């Protein structure tokens, strides 16, 4: 079938503070959270989307993350969703992760990096919930009545939903300049690499290979990967390539149902 | 509730762009000058101001 | 009126139309970063209920 | 119902079957791109990226 | 209360706890958690890392 999941990569976006008081660019940002769901279950959304490997093939062990335009794997164990205490995570697909949580003012997500490194991203959040009906309980009982409620299935079929993705913009880089004497090469590997200098008139437009100046230092010359190829995400925190904007179109897993709840 | 959509910023520079309106619900728009972007590699739009 | 009941209007679930007024404001971004800060008055049906 | 240039083709039969991502992906992202106001969007993605 | 904690060389946890009654709030005006991507810079203090 469809595998609309090869067209999305992950990126990198800025996130409050990393779990220590200082903000810095972080694989694992954290996006909106939502929680309509009657019984108190949160849906979680990364920066990184998880649950594929770096080869676009499904594996419920390998997990995307971004890192230097480049797409590295992480195992899905460690993947810690903390509140107060210590969450329960019930799903796990793309961007969104499902999660259960007990009282608390703010949470973090945090995975373990390549190099096994923990990597955090933490946002305020009031969550506090109240179970359905008429008794503030905690957790169910035995014996008891049944009420209608609502929560987040685990299927994946059509669901009428939209997520928006478009191209990402030039990424910008300093260490691909390597200034040597009088002159810098361009790094390679297949990034064809915008560029624009000041010394003689320039020269200006979009190379594939190594180049080489003669002329003047490195601060006249840009190293702006363009990449290409890829659906990002309309998210708010990078900037896009073109005002009228192209705009896609991606479902999201995990729709609403009604379910029994005692 | 409402759901408040806010797309990802257009950074023109070495150059401006120019605010146009839209026919949407409570739609708002607006033009800053003198920003100096930075991203995870360096700042780029290398014209400074 | 933004922070009350009504503040969307709908004429039907399934039409197209829409009247939301909840005071959606715009501010300058700071130096060095790209995120759109915004300010907005709580939805009014949050605290309806 | 979706539109390439001036192609006119339906939706559910696009000319670049088969493999359209494989053969030529930023073909296949761009024209898609045209096509999100179109109502036949979803059986067009579908077709572009499904192949054996 | 607090409590610190280091394991010994066969791999013993020794510990010690001390009563203190731990609330602090932030400077300013509001009782926030964590800090926001958007706001004032207010002056306080802290403790440096150098061991100067
Ligand atoms: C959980 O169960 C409720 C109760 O059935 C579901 O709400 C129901 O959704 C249907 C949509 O298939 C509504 O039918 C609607 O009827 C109006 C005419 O009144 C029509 O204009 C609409 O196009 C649609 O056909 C039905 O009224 C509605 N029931 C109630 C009491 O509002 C709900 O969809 C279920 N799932 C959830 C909540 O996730
Ligand atoms: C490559 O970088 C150079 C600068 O390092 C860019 O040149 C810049 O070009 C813009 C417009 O082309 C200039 O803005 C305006 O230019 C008019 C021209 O008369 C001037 O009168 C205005 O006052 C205003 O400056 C900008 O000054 C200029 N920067 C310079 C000369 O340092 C160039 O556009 C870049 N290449 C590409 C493809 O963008």
């Amino acid at each position: 079938h469809f595998n609309v999941y090869k067209a999305t990569r992950p990126y990198i976006a800025y996130c409050a503070d990393c779990g220590a008081g200082h903000s810095c660019h972080s694989p694992v940002a954290i996006e909106a959270v939502r929680s309509e769901a009657t019984d108190g279950m949160l849906k979680i959304q990364f920066s990184a989307q998880i649950g594929i490997d770096k080869s676009d093939n499904h594996d419920y062990t390998k997990i995307r993350y971004a890192d230097g335009h480049a797409i590295e794997n992480a195992v899905r164990s460690s993947l810690k969703v903390a509140t107060s205490g210590d969450c329960f995570v019930h799903g796990t697909m793309g961007h969104f992760i499902l999660a259960k949580c007990p009282p608390g003012e703010f949470l973090q997500v945090s995975i373990q990096d390549t190099r096994n490194a923990v990597r955090a991203c933490r946002i305020q959040y009031h969550h506090d919930p109240q179970p359905v009906g008429r008794e503030k309980f905690t957790i169910r009982p035995h014996y008891g009545k049944e009420i209608p409620c609502t929560t987040y299935q685990q299927t994946t079929a059509k669901t009428v939903e939209e997520i928006d993705m478009h191209m990402p913009p030039d990424t910008p880089d300093r260490t691909l300049l390597s200034q040597q004497s009088g002159n810098v090469k361009i790094t390679v590997g297949g990034k064809k690499v915008k560029y624009n200098c000041t010394c003689g008139t320039g020269n200006v437009g979009t190379t594939n290979s190594d180049m080489t100046i003669n002329t003047c230092l490195i601060e006249q010359c840009h190293v702006s990967v363009t990449d290409h190829k890829k659906w990002q995400f309309n998210s708010p925190f990078v900037p896009r390539a073109d005002e009228p904007a192209r705009k896609g179109k991606v479902h999201i897993p995990f729709p609403l149902d009604n379910i029994t709840c005692r | 509730e409402y759901k408040t959509v806010v797309p990802s910023p257009y950074v023109k520079c070495c150059g401006a762009s120019e605010c146009s309106t839209k026919e949407k619900p409570d739609y708002q728009c607006k033009v800053y000058t003198g920003v100096y972007p930075f991203m995870w590699g360096g700042a780029y739009c290398f014209c400074d101001s | 009126q933004p922070g009350r009941f009504g503040d969307i209007q709908s004429r039907t679930v399934e039409s197209n139309d829409l009247y939301a007024n909840t005071a959606l404001k715009l501010a300058r971004p700071s130096p060095g970063m790209v995120h759109v800060p915004y300010t907005q008055t709580p939805s009014g049906f949050k605290y309806w209920l | 119902m979706c539109v390439l240039a001036n192609a006119t083709f339906p939706c559910f039969q696009p000319p670049c079957v088969p493999c359209c991502y494989e053969n030529n992906a930023e073909a296949t992202l761009r024209m898609l791109e045209d096509n999100v106001d179109r109502p036949g969007y979803y059986d067009l993605l579908q077709a572009a990226l499904t192949c054996r």
